[PDB]
């Protein structure tokens, strides 16, 4: 991630542009219902900006 | 230092249009002047290494 | 002038002597060539030549494609000749895999060269590239010759066989469900303004529409997204200045019964087209909505 | 298979008289639309007839007029008739069906009819409940007056009160052009109408938020010091309320005003039909006249 | 064989070297009012339109009704101009300033500027033929400096004014005229300029209300977002026969601009030679 952009060189020669992170991260999630009192605490979720 | 450089060995600090110039002269671009007279053929070109 | 002038039937270029065979007639002289029949006599297609460099020609390699110009204001050659497979690396509208796949077949350096000077210019996509109908001949090399129709029904020379068009699969786009006999075939990018760049689109469409009105009103109903999202962009950033949400290219007319689903292989690589086989091209030009 | 037809013969079935074949041969050279193509049709298929029904939306048909295919008609005999689709540039040869007055050197639209007088050219092969209505061809400026008059009516009918929506739309219903004069059919309000409108909206306020400062105050700067009728009517429509320019900047301001030409070419084409004909020299009587097919 | 073909007779006499001057532009495109079979040699070119007090816009509709021709071979006192018929092919002359390249698009403009041969009261001009981009650049640069027209007298306006004036292409760095002359406009660019200006003026109070009233309804919900725009534009700053009469001036001001927004397709080329004045092309409707 700390990288300088890469110089016209580096693009139209050599390796293609190298691959960078995915947008679909993983959590884990606490859910909590106050309705009736009881909670869920090992969730696992999949999340996305 | 790069003025000082350029100045002394004799070459004239290179200005090209923007930047897609660059890769134009990367695909290939012949881009320098022809000498005003030639009694010899052509410039034999020496690398030096 | 005369009555039996006047009535006779039109001249018959069918039987009648070309003009060479009527020169030689004259002198009574043969040469050794063959003369007597013109190949291309009868062609009404408009045909173009053009030269490309060798890094472009694959998936060329196969007749029949979209030969599009794009510009460069270098200096040295201001237009360079792409064709439509290889432009989907850069639209939005493509699948991971695809993408990949196109990615590692034309990584030959003039390609990246012409990717390059896409996304190097403030410009849009639409401002930067312009239509040359459909490619159907090769003739390999460190540069390569094409030959192209502008306004044609795409043919072998003998017109032994038809030549078919060949659209990326992902690209491919229908707006109803049932064909008319008839339908045409049109260019279609669209921009996605929310994003930090001007991410465009690429999209081909056919349709049983020909009047533009109606076509656009299906088009602006579909693509509404995309509207909301230049609105978004004018409102939200100003001293920005965006502009035609989607633009329309009309480019072809085929019969719906000819349209069939194929592979294309190269490079022993296999890639999924859309298929017309019985196709023409009309061209006109780019317009723009908003 | 499918080979795209171009000659269309149509065969009647219903038992003509001597006076309807006759009424045909009147009719050579006159345009009619085709729902479809091919070599040997119904007589029901052909004509705007089967399209009307009891809304009678004027929106509606000239939608519905848009999407259709334009033939010629040749060689009028017993029953069956030969239509030949045009082919874009060629030279051909009508004779106008409306009683609209044709100009050398300008262009031509199709519109669904209009009622115009007493309404009694209706004889077109009227017969089993069926006729032969007609598509009009008319020169362009009728017809942009006639798509500003629907499209400005049907703004006006929002923001209103009924009464004066039907006094507007009593008024805008007229239209008067080189020495003739027309009336609308059934100009509803319908939500066919709605969607030109939001379209057309949605343009005029992209326009009116890219004019720049310059744009905008050059009209006010003008009445300044200029005068003329032109300029003191365009005053008159405006509402009322030297310096150096705030400012100046040709590559913004040439940006601004293409984004603005792109945004007016838009509102522009609401009301621009296809063009389909360009017109040469026409027979001094006014019914015939040697056009080129385009678009 | 024959073909269509229009003839054209000159009424003034022609010298040998008036006819060996006139044959060089052997495939060059001529406009002619009306498509006559034998038309008098005063029609052809655009001499006729030019006046004193009407502008450039003037020339460019006149154009666009006018009817597009191709020369053909001069010869003993007639000279022979083929009518063009579509999707056929052409050779044309490139009189332009501008050089194509294959694939290019072109549109005819009316001229700006060896010249032309002349008569006591006549003398012949040809239309430009120019790529599209360039076409809507010029047209846009030449709009916008009849703008800057009303405030000539500060140096900014001069200095934005010649910066706008030149004009960059392939290899081509020429400059267009100056629209005002003494400080004054010509009247048909005082018109365009104010139809423009006016169709600006009028949405900016009108689309309002109209707006907020669609706002209610609108199930693809962009409409809202322009209501808010345009409060936003207020932030930066009736009887109903005004409304009617004020919605028909919008209209009819901008069917008034529609002269200067559509463009011609004309011709679109085919490759080009190195006497690169010479090019073929596909006639386009």
């Amino acid at each position: 991630r700390e990288r300088s952009a890469p110089k016209p060189q580096e693009l139209l020669f050599g390796p293609r542009n190298e691959s960078g992170p995915p947008a679909e991260q993983t959590w884990y999630a606490d859910v909590v219902r106050c309705v009736r009192a009881q909670v869920d605490l090992g969730v696992e979720v999949r999340a996305a900006r | 230092v790069d003025r000082w450089i350029r100045h002394a060995a004799g070459v004239e600090r290179p200005q090209l249009l923007d930047t897609e110039t660059i890769s134009m002269l990367t695909f290939g671009s012949m881009s320098e002047r022809n000498a005003a007279a030639t009694v010899h053929g052509q410039k034999a070109a020496c690398e030096l290494i | 002038m005369d009555a039996r002038a006047v009535a006779k039937r039109p001249r018959d270029p069918a039987d009648e002597d070309n003009e060479l065979v009527t020169a030689l007639k004259a002198k009574r002289e043969v040469n050794t060539i063959s003369v007597r029949y013109l190949y291309h006599a009868d062609h009404q297609a408009l045909t173009a030549r053009f030269f490309v460099p060798e890094g472009l020609v694959e998936f060329e390699a196969q007749p029949g494609a979209l030969l599009i110009r794009m510009e460069t204001g270098c200096d040295s050659p201001r237009h360079l000749y792409i064709s439509l497979y290889l432009l989907g690396i850069r639209a939005s509208n493509v699948s991971a895999s695809t993408r990949c796949l196109l990615e590692s077949v034309y990584t030959a350096s003039a390609a990246r060269a012409a990717l390059q000077w896409l996304d190097l210019g403030p410009h849009l996509l639409h401002r930067r590239l312009e239509t040359l109908g459909c490619v159907k001949t090769v003739s390999l090399g460190i540069t390569s010759l094409l030959t192209c129709v502008m306004r044609g029904y795409l043919y072998n020379t003998l017109k032994t066989e038809v030549f078919a068009l060949m659209i990326p699969k992902d690209m491919y786009l229908t707006w109803e469900e049932t064909r008319g006999r008839l339908q045409y075939v049109y260019l279609i990018i669209v921009y996605d303004y929310d994003g930090p760049e001007t991410r465009p689109g690429i999209y081909v469409l056919t349709s049983s529409i020909a009047h533009w009105q109606t076509l656009v009103d299906v088009a602006r109903g579909k693509f509404a997204r995309e509207r909301c999202s230049f609105v978004n962009r004018r409102i939200t950033r100003p001293r920005q200045i965006p502009l035609c949400t989607g633009v329309i290219q009309k480019l072809g007319w085929c019969l719906a019964d000819d349209i069939h689903t194929s592979f294309l292989v190269h490079k022993e690589l296999k890639l999924s087209v859309v298929r017309l086989d019985n196709f023409s091209v009309e061209l006109g030009d780019f317009r723009e909505f908003v | 298979m499918a080979a795209m037809e171009a000659n269309i013969f149509c065969t009647f079935d219903h038992k003509l008289s001597i006076a309807d074949v006759g009424k045909l041969t009147k009719l050579v050279a006159a345009v009619v639309p085709i729902p479809q193509r091919l070599h040997l049709i119904k007589h029901y298929q052909l004509g705007l007839h089967q399209f009307v029904d009891h809304t009678r939306g004027y929106v509606r048909l000239r939608g519905l007029l848009r999407n259709m295919t334009l033939t010629l008609m040749r060689r009028v005999e017993g029953n069956q008739i030969l239509l030949h689709v045009p082919t874009h540039g060629l030279l051909y040869t009508v004779l106008n069906t409306g009683p609209v007055t044709w100009e050398k050197g300008d262009a031509l639209c199709v519109l669904p009819p209009l009622f115009h007088g007493p309404l009694a050219r209706e004889n077109l092969l009227t017969l089993g409940q069926w006729e032969l209505v007609l598509p009009w061809i008319v020169p362009m400026p009728l017809a942009l007056e006639i798509n500003q008059r629907l499209l400005i009516m049907g703004l006006f009918s929002l923001d209103r009160s009924y009464e004066e929506v039907k006094a507007a739309v009593q008024q805008l219903q007229t239209i008067t052009f080189r020495d003739a004069t027309f009336t609308i059919p059934d100009p509803v309000i319908d939500q066919h109408l709605l969607i030109d409108m939001k379209t057309a909206c949605l343009s005029m306020s992209m326009v009116a938020n890219l004019a720049s400062e310059l744009t905008m105050t050059y009209v006010r700067k003008l009445a300044l010091e200029d005068s003329s009728m032109l300029l003191v009517k365009c005053q008159e429509l405006l509402m009322r309320l030297p310096a150096r320019p705030q400012h100046v900047s040709p590559d913004d301001e040439i940006a601004r005003l293409s984004a603005l030409f792109v945004m007016l070419r838009q509102l522009d084409d609401l009301i621009r039909e296809q063009v389909v004909f360009t017109v040469c020299d026409v027979s001094p009587d006014n019914k015939s006249a040697t056009c080129i097919f385009k678009g």
